[PDB]
DNA sequence: TTTTTTTTTTTTTTTTTTTTTTTTTT
DNA sequence: AAAAAAAAAAAAAAAAAAAAAAAAAA
């Protein structure tokens, strides 16, 4: 369960400088499952954060600890 | 507002994506962490979007194609093969 | 006081992976100023961190508070 | 190893900027500190080189050249405009490689 | 006046120079 | 740790070879 091709698509276009900006449905494909990885990341880094400090669920406090390596690696 | 449409789309896929983790580690996620998740997602494709658009310029093209999101991804290495398979794999289609 | 060329070269020529890649004199005498600059923002950005949380020397805390925004910038 | 001898290198030319730094603001750096900036520095030149070599492969040249490397330092424009003024800068330290050498003119 | 030969004028190929980038040695 | 040489590629001039214009015949 991820992210439409046509959200990722709204998403992107949102930001372009150039309105002439396009983007190819096989780059767009791959977006999708970019997309997907960065925000499982953020999630299974949480839980790790989460685990490692002992706490009973996946709060703020450790999301925020795994931000700074998170963005590093993206 | 337009932005706002977005971020909310992100949300809800965001929500999706880490309910799918959460039902598999059997551990849950708290509303505000699916919220920044969604918001630092939203952020990030700023970053991207620049990147990408510099990547494809930077080789005199108007279409950003499938080597400059490989390039943008070079930095973990488990990420980078991940990638190319899937690259192999929607070209097979 | 900074990185000698020679020096600059051998750094980079470790991590090429086309062992045919060269550097050009100009493009190296660049990349000797820009690896300064990098390193001096490192240093200058610690000592902000330092001189922010009242701290009586730039220790590593410090550092690592200043090395995410660093690196984006990067 | 050879890589070794590099990072000490690396840490030897770190530690000096961070000295100025240190004597420059009145604050003093950690050892661990000089280390973690070496270790990051030395670390960097890898995403650096690869990154060089993609751009110069990227226009068919085997030379990377100055238009790579400000490519390269894009990101920040207060760093972009620094790397320009520099690059101008050494080409007239180029001119006087040209004044010395004899002219047939 | 035409069509190849002789002197000057032009052309391309090889060799050598002349610079450019990196590495070695004291 | 710095400076110059060694190694490799690039670039320019000198040599070689043919045709055009001008002269000379049939």
């Amino acid at each position: 369960s991820g992210f439409r091709k046509e959200l990722v698509s709204r998403l992107l276009h949102l930001h372009f400088k150039d309105d002439k900006t396009k983007v190819s449905g096989d780059a767009l494909q791959l977006m999708v499952e970019l997309l997907k990885v960065f925000v499982v990341e953020a999630a299974v880094r949480g839980v790790r954060q989460a685990q490692a400090e002992d706490a009973l669920r996946v709060d703020v406090d450790q999301l925020e600890k795994v931000l700074p390596q998170l963005l590093l690696d993206f | 507002s337009y932005q706002q449409r977005l971020k909310a789309a992100v949300h809800y896929t965001v929500g999706c994506l880490c309910e799918e983790v959460a039902l598999d580690k059997a551990m849950q996620f708290s509303k505000q962490t699916i919220a920044a998740i969604s918001e630092l997602t939203f952020r990030q494709c700023e970053n991207f979007a620049k990147d990408l658009e510099m990547f494809a310029r930077h080789a005199k093209r108007t279409t950003i194609n499938t080597e400059d999101v490989k390039l943008l991804a070079r930095r973990s290495n488990s990420l980078l093969k991940y990638i190319t398979d899937k690259s192999e794999e929607i070209a097979q289609a």
